[PDB]
């Protein structure tokens, strides 16, 4: 019986393999499209920034602080 | 001796103890095939339809073969557009012997 263990359906995915074959489906650039600047390897900009413009918390306000009794 | 008949949206010409490949039918390998639906009996005299499917021809055959047709592969790519596909067809056929022409 130990060769007829089986997982659970649904259980696993099998994943997804950019870049194999063309009846894989997202090959070619696997699902990250044209050039860009999320085309290239290590791309992408990082969290918050708003491609130049100011983020949010950025162009929001600070407000209040932290008090010490309220971690007691 | 031939005749000519409809039997699967095709006409086909036989002749007296020829066999003829053609459309498959929900049909026992075995067992004698009646086409009533026939379109011209000929003999050394010739009779024509004034309308359609005669007036009491009929076709007797027997099934043969019911197997399938050869490999054929259908490829389609498209150029310069990153697509092609693979696929794969076998039409069936059910082969009859054609015994006996009616009047």
């Amino acid at each position: 019986r130990l060769n007829t263990l089986s997982p659970a359906e649904g259980s696993k995915k099998a994943g997804k393999r950019l870049g194999r074959g063309i009846g894989s489906g997202l090959g070619k650039t696997g699902g990250r499209g044209h050039k860009g600047q999320k085309s290239r390897s290590g791309g992408g900009v990082r969290r918050g920034f708003e491609g130049g413009q100011m983020p949010l918390y950025r162009r929001l306000p600070k407000f209040g602080f932290t008090s010490r009794k309220a971690a007691i | 001796m031939y005749a000519v008949f409809q039997s699967g949206g095709k006409q086909h010409r036989v002749s007296e103890g020829q066999t003829v490949r053609l459309e498959k039918l929900d049909i026992a390998t075995g067992e004698t095939v009646e086409f009533a639906e026939v379109l011209m009996i000929a003999n050394g005299e010739e009779v024509k339809i004034g309308v359609p499917f005669v007036d009491g021809g009929v076709i007797k055959a027997e099934v043969v073969a019911h197997g399938r047709g050869e490999k054929v592969k259908i490829v389609k790519f498209r150029r310069r557009k990153h697509y092609r596909k693979q696929q794969g067809h076998r039409q069936w056929f059910t082969d009859v012997k054609i015994t006996g022409i009616s009047a």
